[PDB]
C-alpha cells in the first residue's frame, strides 16, 4: 500500500499530514525486437 | 572586517600528476572535473574583486581633501593621507598595513584588481567627501558644509539639540581628537587587535599548506612519487596505483574548493555587511542602535586593509 | 505637483527603454538560469567520462567482461558517479545559501522600501528614497526605486547661529543661510528661504559662547499685532 | 608589443598613459580596452577628481532636484531539481540496479537534501 | 512501434519506445545523438527508415497522507506522467 | 521576455505560478 511504503521510508507506524517522496516509477518492455541488414552473402560452401 | 580573500588559482596537472606525461594522459579520462575546479575559483577570484569595488567603490568620483585642514577643532590628520611616504596611506592605515603579517606546484596567488594605492584613494575620496560634505554625497550631488553644521546635524540626529554642540564645540573637539589619538596607541600595545582580520590569511595560508602537504600521502599506493611508480612497474599494474594517486588528489582538490565556497560564502556576506556598514555609517548616520558601533551613533570612518576595512565608528 | 507628476511618468516611460537597450541588464537573474544549466549539463556529461574504466557504457562491460572481473569496473563506475552526483548536491547547497540570502533581502526590500519608507542610506536604490515598486521575473524580484536627488545647487555663506538682543538664536531645522545681503532660514533639501523669526528659532546662552555667531534681525510677529 | 604587469607579461598590447573607466580587467590596477583599432592598456581610472570647495563659512544647497526611478534586480529561487539514483548511476539496467543496493543510504541523503532545497524555494 | 520494447539495431542495444521521425539523416550516417550523447535517433538497418529513441516513461510518486491520526486515505502523486497512460 | 532558459534529471514545478505571482 503506498501508505505502507511511506511508513518504509518514514521508518515509523504513524505518519503525518504531508506529501512523501516514497519511491520512482518506471514503465517495463513488453517485448524485445532486433534489427539486422540484409545479411544474405551466403559461402560458398553451398555450391561445394 | 574581512572583505576579500587571496585569490588562488590551482593547475591540476602540475598538481596531480606534476611533470609526468604518462599521468597527465590518464587524467584526461576523468572527464570535467579540473573545468569545473578552475571555473569555481575563477569565480570566486572574480567574486573577491566585486567585494572590493563594491565596499569601496561606492563614491562614482574621487573627492580631493582640501588644503586647509581645519574643520572647526576637529583633526583628521591621523585618518587623511600623509604625502611623505611613496604610498599616501594615513597613520593609522600605515600601523594597521604594519600589523597584519602576511608558483609552488601548481599552486598561484593572482593579485587583486585593485592596489592598494588603489584603495587608500577610494577611502581619501570617501574621506574627504565625509568631512567636506555630510550625507549629501551618498544622497548625490556633494555639497560643502564645515564640519562644524554636519556634526550639528549629526547631535540632532540622535535628538539632542544643536545648541549642545556649540556651546561646547571646542571640549567636543578636543574629546574627537583625543579618542582618534588614543587609537594608535591601543592598536600598537595591543598586538592582538587585528586578529579578525589576520584570521582570514592564516585560514587561506593554512588551506593551501595542508594542500601541499597532502601530496606526501601515499592513499594506499606503494610510494607517494609518481615517477617511481612509472619506473618501478610496467603500464598494466602500474595504472592500478595511478588510479589510485589521482583519485585521492582529485578528492583532496575538490575538497579543498569546497572549503574555498564555504569560506567565500563567509567573507561574501562579511563584504555585504562591509557595504552596508559604509552606506550607513559613513554615507550617512544610522538610527540603527548599534550598528556603527556602541553607543547612539554620530557618524564613521573607513581605513584599508589587506583584506578588509577598518571603522573607526 | 504637475512637474514632479510629469518626472515621475517620464523616469517610469523611460524605464522600458533601458531594460530593452541594455544588453545585461537582467543578468543577474540569467545568471541563475546559467549555473542551473551549466550544472545540469557538466552532471549529465560526466556519465559519458569513463572515470578509468575500459568504457562509460555499462552495457558493454557486462558484455565483454565475466561479473567476477566486471565487478572492479561496475565499482569504479558507480563510485565516480556518485561523487560527481554528490558534488552537484553540494554545488546546489552553497547556491541554494546564496539564493536563501538573496531572498531574505528580496523580503526586506520589500517591507521596507514598498510597505513602507526606508531611511537606511543606499538601499532602496542610491538616493533620498521615496517608494518602490515589485515587478515579478521568472526566479527573482525587480525593484523600481523611486529616488530624490538634488540639482541645481548654489552656493551660499552661513553662520551657525543669529545673535539678537545679545542672545544666540538657533534654527529649529534647516540652516541659516545668506546670498550675501539678507539673512534666511532654508531646509536642506530644497531652497525655501524664511524670514528669520521667533517662530522658527529658540534662544540659547549669550552670543560670546559661539564661534562663528553673525547678526541679523529677528521679527517677533506680536509686535506688529500691538493688541 | 610586449608590456610587464605585476599580474605578468602582457603580449599583443600598448601601454598608454591615458585613465579610462576600463573594461577588461587584467590585474595590478592594469586593464584593457579596444583603442579605437588596437589594444591598449592603461592605469584605472577611479573617476574625476573633485576638489570640493570646502569652507569654515560656505553652503551649497540645492535650488532644484530630480525624483528618477532605477531598477534593482534580486534572485529569489532556482529551479526544482530531482535525481533518479538508479536511471543516472546506472542507465536502468538489473545488474548494476542489483549491486547498487550494496552502497547503502547515500540516495536517501541526496534526495533530503534536494527536497529540502525544493520546499527552501517555495 | 509505439511502444516500449527493448531493441538492438546492428547494435546500439538500449530500451525505449519507436516512433517514426521527420529529421533526415544523410546518406551515411547510421544513428544521431541529442546534447550529452542521448541515442535520440536511429536508421532502420533494413527499411532504411528514420526512428526516434523515446526513453520509456518514468517519474517520481508521491503519496498525499492526510495524517495516519486522521485516516489511512491517500493519493498518490506521478510526477511528469500524464493520465493517458498509467 | 528579456530573459529564457531525461537521464533520470527533472525539474519539478513551483507551488506558486506566474499568475499568482503577478
Ligand atoms: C564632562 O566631561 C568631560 C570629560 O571628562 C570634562 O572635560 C574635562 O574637564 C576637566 C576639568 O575641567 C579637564 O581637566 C579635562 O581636560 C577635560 N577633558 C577634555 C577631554 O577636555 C567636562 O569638564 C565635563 N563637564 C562637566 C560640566 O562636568
Ligand atoms: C592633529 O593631531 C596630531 C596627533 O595628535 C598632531 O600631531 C597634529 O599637530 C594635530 N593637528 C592639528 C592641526 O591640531
Ligand atoms: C562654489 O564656488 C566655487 C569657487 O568658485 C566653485 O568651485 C563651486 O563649484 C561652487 N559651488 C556651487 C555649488 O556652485
Ligand atoms: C538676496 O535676496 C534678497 C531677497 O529679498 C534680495 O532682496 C537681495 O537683493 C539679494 N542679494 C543678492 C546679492 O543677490
Ligand atoms: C553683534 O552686536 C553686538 C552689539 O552691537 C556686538 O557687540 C557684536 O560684535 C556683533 N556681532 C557681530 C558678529 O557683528
Ligand atoms: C608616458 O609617460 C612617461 C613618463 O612621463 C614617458 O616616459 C612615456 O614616454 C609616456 N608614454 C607616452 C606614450 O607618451
Ligand atoms: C575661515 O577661513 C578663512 C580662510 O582660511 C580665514 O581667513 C578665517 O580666519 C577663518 N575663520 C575664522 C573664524 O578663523
Ligand atoms: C532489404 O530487403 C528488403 C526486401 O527485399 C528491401 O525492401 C530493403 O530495401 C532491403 N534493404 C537494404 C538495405 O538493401
Ligand atoms: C492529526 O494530527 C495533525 C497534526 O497534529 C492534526 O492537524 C490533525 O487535526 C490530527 N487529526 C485528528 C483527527 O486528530
Ligand atoms: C496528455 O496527453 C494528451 C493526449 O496526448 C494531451 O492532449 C494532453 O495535452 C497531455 N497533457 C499534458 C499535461 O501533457
Amino acid at each position: 500500500d503506498p501508505l505502507s511504503e511511506t511508513k518504509c521510508t518514514l521508518k515509523s507506524f504513524t505518519v503525518e499530514k504531508g506529501i512523501y517522496q516514497t519511491s520512482n516509477f518506471r514503465v517495463q518492455p513488453t517485448e524485445s525486437i532486433v534489427r539486422f541488414p540484409n545479411i544474405t552473402n551466403l559461402c560458398p560452401f553451398d555450391e561445394v | 572586517l574581512p572583505v576579500s580573500m587571496t585569490k588562488t588559482s590551482v593547475d591540476c596537472t602540475m598538481y596531480i600528476c606534476g611533470d609526468s606525461t604518462e599521468c597527465s594522459n590518464l587524467l584526461l579520462q576523468y572527464g570535467s572535473f579540473c573545468t569545473q575546479l578552475k571555473r569555481a575559483l575563477t569565480g570566486i577570484a572574480v567574486e573577491q574583486d566585486k567585494n572590493t569595488q563594491e565596499v569601496f567603490a561606492q563614491v562614482k568620483q574621487i573627492y580631493k581633501t582640501p588644503p586647509i585642514k581645519y574643520f572647526g577643532g576637529f583633526n583628521f590628520s591621523q585618518i587623511l593621507p600623509d604625502p611623505s611616504k611613496p604610498s599616501k596611506r594615513s597613520f593609522i592605515e600605515d600601523l594597521l598595513f604594519n600589523k597584519v603579517t602576511l608558483k609552488f606546484k601548481g599552486l598561484t596567488v593572482l593579485p587583486p584588481l585593485l592596489t592598494d594605492e588603489m584603495i587608500a584613494q577610494y577611502t581619501s575620496a570617501l574621506l574627504a567627501g565625509t568631512i567636506t560634505s555630510g550625507w549629501t554625497f551618498g544622497a548625490g550631488a556633494a555639497l560643502q558644509i564645515p564640519f562644524a553644521m554636519q556634526m550639528a546635524y549629526r547631535f540632532n540626529g540622535i535628538g539632542v539639540t544643536q545648541n549642545v554642540l556649540y556651546e561646547n564645540q571646542k571640549l567636543i573637539a578636543n574629546q574627537f581628537n583625543s579618542a582618534i589619538g588614543k587609537i594608535q596607541d591601543s592598536l600598537s600595545s595591543t598586538a592582538s587587535a587585528l586578529g579578525k582580520l589576520q584570521d582570514v590569511v592564516n585560514h587561506n595560508a593554512q588551506a593551501l599548506n595542508t594542500l601541499v602537504k597532502q601530496l606526501s600521502s601515499k592513499f594506499g599506493a606503494i610510494s607517494s612519487v609518481l615517477n617511481d611508480i612509472f619506473s618501478r612497474l610496467d603500464p598494466p599494474e602500474a595504472e592500478v596505483q595511478i588510479d589510485r594517486l589521482i583519485t585521492g588528489r582529485l578528492q583532496s582538490l575538490q575538497t579543498y574548493v569546497t572549503q574555498q565556497l564555504i569560506r567565500a560564502a563567509e567573507i561574501r556576506a562579511s563584504a555585504n555587511l562591509a557595504a552596508t556598514k559604509m552606506s550607513e555609517c559613513v554615507l550617512g548616520q544610522s538610527k540603527r542602535v548599534d550598528f556603527c558601533g556602541k553607543g547612539y551613533h554620530l557618524m564613521s570612518f573607513p581605513q584599508s586593509a589587506p583584506h578588509g576595512v577598518v571603522f573607526l565608528h | 505637483q504637475k512637474l514632479i507628476a510629469n518626472q515621475f511618468n517620464s523616469a517610469i516611460g523611460k524605464i522600458q527603454d533601458s531594460l530593452s537597450s541594455t544588453a545585461s541588464a537582467l543578468g543577474k537573474l540569467q545568471d541563475v538560469v546559467n549555473h542551473n544549466a551549466q550544472a545540469l549539463n557538466t552532471l549529465v556529461k560526466q556519465l559519458s567520462s569513463k572515470f578509468g574504466a575500459i568504457s562509460s557504457v555499462l552495457n558493454d562491460i557486462f558484455s565483454r567482461l565475466d561479473p567476477p572481473e566486471a565487478e572492479v569496473q561496475i565499482d569504479r563506475l558507480i563510485t565516480g558517479r556518485l561523487q560527481s552526483l554528490q558534488t552537484y548536491v553540494t554545488q546546489q547547497l552553497i547556491r541554494a545559501a546564496e539564493i536563501r540570502a538573496s531572498a531574505n533581502l528580496a523580503a526586506t526590500k520589500m517591507s521596507e522600501c514598498v510597505l513602507g519608507q526606508s531611511k537606511r542610506v543606499d538601499f532602496c536604490g542610491k538616493g533620498y528614497h521615496l517608494m518602490s515598486f515589485p515587478q515579478s521575473a521568472p526566479h527573482g524580484v525587480v525593484f523600481l526605486h523611486v529616488t530624490y536627488v538634488p540639482a541645481q545647487e548654489k552656493n551660499f555663506t552661513t553662520a551657525p547661529a543669529i545673535c539678537h538682543d545679545g542672545k544666540a538664536h538657533f534654527p529649529r531645522e534647516g540652516v541659516f543661510v545668506s546670498n550675501g545681503t539678507h539673512w534666511f532660514v532654508t531646509q536642506r533639501n530644497f531652497y525655501e528661504p524664511q524670514i528669520i523669526t521667533t517662530d522658527n528659532t529658540f534662544v540659547s546662552g549669550n552670543c560670546d559662547v559661539v564661534i562663528g555667531i553673525v547678526n541679523n534681525t529677528v521679527y517677533d510677529p506680536l509686535q506688529p499685532e500691538l493688541d | 608589443n610586449v608590456f610587464q604587469t605585476r599580474a605578468g607579461c602582457l603580449i599583443g598590447a600598448e601601454y598608454v598613459n591615458n585613465s579610462y573607466e576600463c573594461d577588461i580587467p587584467i590585474g595590478a590596477g592594469i586593464c584593457a580596452s579596444y583603442q579605437t583599432q588596437s589594444i591598449i592598456a592603461y592605469t584605472m581610472s577611479l573617476g574625476a577628481e573633485n576638489s570640493v570647495a570646502y569652507s569654515n563659512n560656505s553652503i551649497a544647497i540645492p535650488t532644484n532636484f530630480t525624483i528618477s526611478v532605477t531598477t534593482e534586480i534580486l534572485p529569489v529561487s532556482m529551479t526544482k531539481t530531482s535525481v533518479d539514483c538508479t536511471m543516472y548511476i546506472c542507465g536502468d539496467s538489473t545488474e548494476c540496479s542489483n549491486l547498487l543496493l550494496q552502497y547503502g543510504s547515500f540516495c536517501t541523503q541526496l534526495k533530503r537534501a534536494l527536497t529540502g532545497i525544493a520546499v527552501e524555494q517555495d | 512501434k509505439n511502444k516500449c520494447v527493448n531493441f538492438n539495431f546492428n547494435g546500439l542495444k538500449g530500451t525505449g519506445v519507436l516512433t517514426e521521425s521527420n529529421k533526415k539523416f544523410l546518406p551515411f550516417q547510421q544513428f544521431g545523438r541529442d546534447i550529452a550523447d542521448t541515442t535520440d535517433a536511429v536508421r532502420d538497418p533494413q527499411t532504411l527508415e528514420i526512428l526516434d529513441i523515446t526513453p520509456c516513461s518514468f517519474g517520481g510518486v508521491s503519496v498525499i497522507t492526510p495524517g495516519t491520526n486522521t485516516s489511512n486515505q491517500v493519493a498518490v502523486l506521478y510526477q511528469g506522467v500524464n493520465c493517458t497512460e498509467v
